């Protein structure tokens, strides 16, 4: 599996920003796709994740209502629509791939493949 | 924890999961049977009500008890009903389940254990129902005698994946 994020940058509080992650690899290996984030000094934490069909999506409590994950399987791309951004949302955002039947979507240890991260700064 | 079982085929957890993925993809069963897993009569009734529809089936045993059968009763279900796979929800943790499962693997049946309880949010069970849905699942068949928890979960599942639900 190969992953690559894009869409990060600088945005004002209350502003919106849309992240993209292009994935290569098959349906089994990328069945679940997730977004994690890490701020300086802090642990990489779960943000949002989606199953292949999108019939199951999962969100961090800090983020639901404001963030929306979606997928375009034909391009094997996953998006994170971020609205109502808060300064506490500042972090490097990583996309990650979790194989089918790989366990809890919330646990970063269940994701075998990771992107390189995209900086999101809210000032 | 849960155990998913498939019969021997002419054809570790990572590779094993991919074999089950490929299976559900090729089989495209139209029905999943949800039963407690103790009474064979109950499973027998639900299986008939699936063949009557010309549906291939997966079996989900929600309150499975090992007893002294060492999963021989799961093997008998493959033989008598032709289920494409069987899922059992157990009171065991993963390591003991994988251990107990060794007996059925000794007979050629492939078995994969994953963590969980029937009453708790389970993402792996969601992966299975979703993939079934993607590959053509049409109906949930609720066998007689289910707990209200499973009956309720089944109705939500039918609603989520757009399935007919049959009692």
């Amino acid at each position: 599996v190969q992953l690559q994020e894009s869409g990060g940058g600088l945005v004002q509080a209350g502003g919106s920003l849309r992240l993209s992650c292009a994935a290569s690899g098959g349906t089994f290996s990328t069945y679940g796709m997730g977004w994690f984030r890490q701020a300086p000094g802090k642990e990489r934490e779960f943000v949002a994740a989606s199953s292949w069909t999108g019939a199951n999506t999962y969100y961090a409590d800090s983020v639901r209502g404001r963030f929306t994950i979606s997928r375009d399987n034909a391009k094997n791309t996953v998006y994170l629509e971020m609205n109502s951004l808060k300064p506490e949302d500042t972090a490097v955002y990583y996309c990650a791939a979790r194989r089918w039947l790989g366990g809890s979507y919330f646990d970063p240890g269940n994701y075998d493949f990771w992107g390189q991260g995209t900086q999101v700064t809210v000032s | 924890a849960f155990l998913i079982v498939k019969g021997p085929s002419e054809k570790r957890n990572h590779e094993k999961a991919e074999r089950f993925f490929e299976l559900l993809v090729r089989e495209g069963v139209e029905a999943i049977i949800i039963a407690r897993g103790v009474s064979e009569r109950e499973i027998e009734q639900a299986a008939k009500l699936a063949r009557e529809k010309g549906f291939e089936a997966l079996a989900f045993l929600a309150e499975y008890e090992r007893r002294d059968r060492q999963f021989d009763d799961i093997i008998e279900y493959f033989e008598r009903y032709g289920f494409k796979a069987v899922i059992v929800a157990t009171g065991l943790d993963e390591k003991e389940l994988k251990q107990a499962a060794q007996k059925i693997e000794e007979k050629g049946f492939k078995a994969l254990a994953f963590s969980g309880r029937i009453d708790q949010e389970n993402h792996n069970i969601n992966d299975i129902f979703e993939l079934l849905q993607r590959q053509g699942l049409r109906a949930i068949i609720a066998a007689t005698g289910l707990s209200e928890r499973e009956l309720s979960w089944a109705q939500r599942a039918a609603q989520q994946y757009g399935l007919d639900i049959i009692f």
